[PDB]
């Protein structure tokens, strides 16, 4: 029996209020800025590179994905801003690689396509990190991996940051071998040249497809062959679909053109003999009772002002229905049960400074979700931990550690959304990047750093005021901002969402109006893997 | 007119039924002051409902709950469980 | 293909026959006696206690259950007669506690509610036993436990029978901890005062709900606080929803009144993320081909007369369809396959004195059901084992033991119904209380004891006739009934169904016309737990 009437969250905001008008205007500008920057990244290398790419009969990388996925299906792209201003004078739109989750033949798959228009598809250090992140997502959720291979090899000027280390280019083949051993299909589509390590990708795949003339697979390229043995051979003769398809045997399928190869890929996925099974209970979906775009006015762009996280929850959960847990205890933290697109979810969101009661309340809640195998969603808007002599005497650190330890051991799928600040140990307790959430997203107004910019400035303003008061040479107020202004600028620049997203610290910057859709797609993908039993460590009582 | 039914807004259906009921209209003595002359008769207050009618309404809530129980049963694996009955029997 | 026509059990009884008329009249009187006694127990403490209970704004205990369970759903109450005349001068209707199985939010749950109108909710020795029996049922069938806590603590005058032993009050918290570790939800609803051990129940629960002003939780009550420290504090200040909800943190949900708390409880159960799965094959249900009330005439109240157990079977199984196993071998025992409300069941019922062939036939049948994971139903109407020099020489004890040993090790759900006598070792072979049947019910005409009253009388009439014949002082016939009449009275009084049910030896006395419904509800609840593989001991061939 599910006919019981229940209360719903959310309240109608005052659209006429000046605060709402200002907050909407500021957030809208950030979203517009985000949209137009993505439009530029959409163009990849540029008109000249794109014209050259098409002149060879090859499809553009994003057109390949459009044709690969099911007609009209949504595509969840990841880390669109990787490499954004990362390198001083080189522009690398999207890191030279496009990764995302889409539906192929009714199966959710991870798609990893090299962007040949960007630096000829060379692998920059960020390119390796983006690919490794995609492989990690695919393995944790048992998503088949499809590699649209069109690459130019490693970027020699930065080889030390690509080749040697554990998380360097070598790890890519290690991940392929491990996923294959777990029956997570690895499909490679050679739609271009692949050289040196690139040739290993088709070789390490379970099933492989190569285009008739564009594709080439050589461990040593023609330039190396000539230098080593003084022989002149074309790339097609050294590699090519015909040689590998008919003589070398490296090719499992032979494709006439890009369209044919994509059609073959869809057939390969259909033969995986895989059917999705859900471990969680399901209920019919319902839209939230409030418009999502109102989040612009409610949240704004000023992190100093505070808002009720329940308002954010009311606009993303099915029917704006929410069962709060321990509502009046540790009120700075909000925990409760809801449903997104029919899936059950336990939501943990910050509503102020973390206290001992808040940490205890969170630790209790996380155990409940793990016991019932309920996915967890974290909404990070932190401002730090309570600071005080009494709080330390009562083991706030001991309480805060309780939550870091429960969150780490939880085996239910975890998704983190940074809707505000993320500073210090508060990041760890709220399932930061270091704690392996299945996905991590940030809003365009977020800030992340070891501590807030002001705190670092004020702290230094104590150390050197002390330095010269205790030493005895006086240190004046103008000497204070020759100390504080450079610090605040640095933390503002390095805490910017684009700075965080340019490096792969999050999986993307998302428009707040799209929060519900992104969460729905992410949780749906995460449910492809069975939920395991959670084993906890010692709870330091 | 009694089979014409509208829910969600106010309507003149009740006034029309009262006007048709009025004896003078049935006689055919119609004049354009009919509504002002018979204004008190045409607009009439609600009377208290009979206990019988209240019994019918109670049955309606009970039967609607039974239908809701039936809907859940169709989704359930245990379709024939005695608990899914709405017998209210101890 | 299930279109085969099959034979059906049952025959039309001779309604005009004098035996049927007498048997119907006697059984009807017993049922009427049972009904009116339950009506009195329904009233609990009484009008004055009930008026006082309502005057405090609290719902009556049975009204709480009505509002908790799904609208119109049946409620299977257990041990209604616990404490019936158990204590010399104290009336304890239902033992001061109401336990049963009902559907909450579409999930079968065990509900344990203290009856505050009975002795202020104090825990009598039978009260602990009734609660422990309910917890045992919930654990064996994986039923979530809901505690409607309104208690006054242990009954001090009888503390030695409540506190110390393994099956005493302490075991209640042990059961809660064990079920929680197995993911069997424990939900406590504090709708009144709970003191000393009572305060542990909300603390030991996975999720907890407390009413605004009625509920109070404290390890030490105000009376103990004053004696220990000489401080005067009200119960609300010492405990109360506000203190625990907001300061102590013992409360997970805060409720305005009893209605609000019950509404919250339904929400909590809906978030358990549990869905029932059946291990057995299911077929459409069908009503029996004969009226159930005819069981009155067929069975009667005279245990000396015998009836065909097949007649009882024909009136409870779907369509009165029954496949008998080894019909002509060991005919004193009836075994076969049937279906009740669509569930498959193997039925074992007595049809006379147990023989070596009957025990062997039963042992063979029990192995069949365990192999196929088919629930077992036992219908006990025993009169003893075959007595004879030849039977002992052929190992009747060895044969009888074969059945005791197979029945004990069987892991399929087992339900026992005593429709007649239950004496001696015949009780053990037919899955008595000692053999952990999931449920055990008795008809109002049943008798249970170590042996029949007459046998004990006759046996003593041999021992003392011998005592004085062998000693030499003559012992006359009138001396015989000064021996026999007290024995027969004792066994009649202690074998009465109410005597057995007042103590928790069975789960209730049920009207024969309700047998099919009770079995259907019981088997449905027992199927919430997966059926395990059966491991047998050594079969002494
Ligand atoms: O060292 C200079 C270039 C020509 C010699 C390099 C040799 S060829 C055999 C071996 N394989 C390589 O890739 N490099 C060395
Ligand atoms: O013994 C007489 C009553 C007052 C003293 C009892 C003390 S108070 C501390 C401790 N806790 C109890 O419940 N009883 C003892």
């Amino acid at each position: 029996y599910h006919g019981d009437s229940v209360a719903s969250l959310g309240t109608q905001p005052d659209l006429g209020s000046a605060l709402y008008q200002e907050n909407y205007k500021q957030m809208k500008a950030l979203v517009n800025q985000l949209h137009e920057r993505v439009e530029h990244i959409k163009l990849g290398g540029g008109e000249k590179a794109r014209a050259l790419h098409i002149s060879r009969g090859k499809l553009l990388p994003r057109e390949r994905i459009d044709n690969l996925i099911d007609p009209g299906s949504p595509f969840l792209e990841l880390s669109q801003f990787a490499g954004y201003q990362l390198y001083d004078n080189e522009e690398v739109p999207g890191g030279g690689i496009i990764t995302g989750i889409g539906r192929v033949s009714g199966v959710e798959c991870m798609i990893i396509a090299n962007d040949a228009t960007v630096k000829g598809g060379a692998y920059y250090p960020v390119t390796v990190k983006k690919q490794l992140r995609a492989q990690e997502i695919a393995m944790q959720n048992r998503l088949p991996c499809i590699y649209l291979v069109d690459s130019g090899g490693a970027y020699l000027p930065r080889q030390a940051d690509v080749f040697p280390d554990r998380d360097h280019f070598g790890r890519t083949f290690y991940n392929q071998a491990i996923m294959s051993s777990k029956n997570i299909a690895q499909i490679a589509v050679v739609m271009g040249s692949c050289t040196a390590g690139g040739a290993y990708v088709p070789a390490m795949a379970d099933e492989n497809i190569i285009v008739r003339k564009q594709g080439t697979i050589f461990l040593a390229g023609p330039p190396l062959v000539k230098a080593a043995t003084g022989e002149e051979v074309s790339a097609e003769d050294l590699g090519g679909a015909d040689l590998h398809c008919r003589k070398s045997g490296v090719s499992d399928h032979w494709a006439l053109d890009d369209h044919h190869a994509l059609h073959l890929t869809r057939k390969v996925v259909r033969n995986l003999n895989y059917q999705k099974k859900l471990d969680v209970t399901i209920e019919p979906s319902e839209e939230p009772l409030f418009p999502a775009d109102e989040l612009y006015g409610i949240v704004g762009a000023n992190l100093k002002r505070s808002f009720d996280v329940r308002e954010v929850i009311a606009r993303i959960v099915d029917g704006s229905r929410f069962t709060e847990f321990k509502a009046f205890y540790g009120d700075t933290l909000v925990t409760g049960f809801a449903r997104i697109f029919g899936y059950p979810v336990g939501i943990v969101g910050n509503n102020g400074v973390l206290f001992s009661e808040s940490a205890k309340k969170g630790t209790h809640f996380v155990q409940l979700c793990c016991q019932r195998n309920i996915p967890l969603l974290f909404l990070q808007n932190i401002t730090g931990f309570m600071v005080g002599r009494e709080y330390e005497a009562e083991g706030i650190a001991k309480d805060g550690a309780k939550m870091v330890a429960a969150v780490a051991c939880a085996q239910v799928p975890k998704i983190t959304l940074i809707i505000g600040g993320s500073y210090g140990a508060g990041n760890y307790g709220m399932c930061g990047r270091a704690y392996s959430p299945r996905f991590l997203y940030i809003w365009p107004n977020a800030r992340i750093s070891v501590m807030g910019g002001e705190q670092a400035a004020n702290v230094l303003a104590t150390i050197t005021k002390d330095q010269r008061a205790r030493e005895g040479k006086q240190f004046s107020s103008a000497d204070e901002a020759a100390l504080k202004e450079p610090i605040i600028k640095k933390f503002e620049e390095e805490g910017n969402p684009y700075y965080s997203s340019a490096r792969v610290w999050d999986d993307g910057i998302i428009d707040p109006a799209d929060t519900r859709l992104v969460l729905g797609l992410s949780f749906s993908a995460a449910l492809n893997a069975p939920i395991e039993k959670t084993d906890f460590g010692i709870f330091r009582m | 007119l009694r089979q014409y039914n509208i829910v969600g807004l106010h309507t003149n259906i009740d006034f029309l039924l009262n006007l048709s009921g009025h004896p003078e209209f049935e006689a055919g003595n119609v004049h354009t002051d009919f509504i002002p002359q018979h204004h008190k008769q045409l607009l009439l207050s609600r009377k208290a409902a009979a206990k019988e009618s209240l019994c019918q309404a109670a049955l309606g809530l009970i039967l609607k709950e039974k239908a809701m129980t039936d809907t859940f049963t169709l989704q359930a694996h245990d379709q024939f469980s005695p608990f899914s009955s709405s017998s209210g029997r101890r």
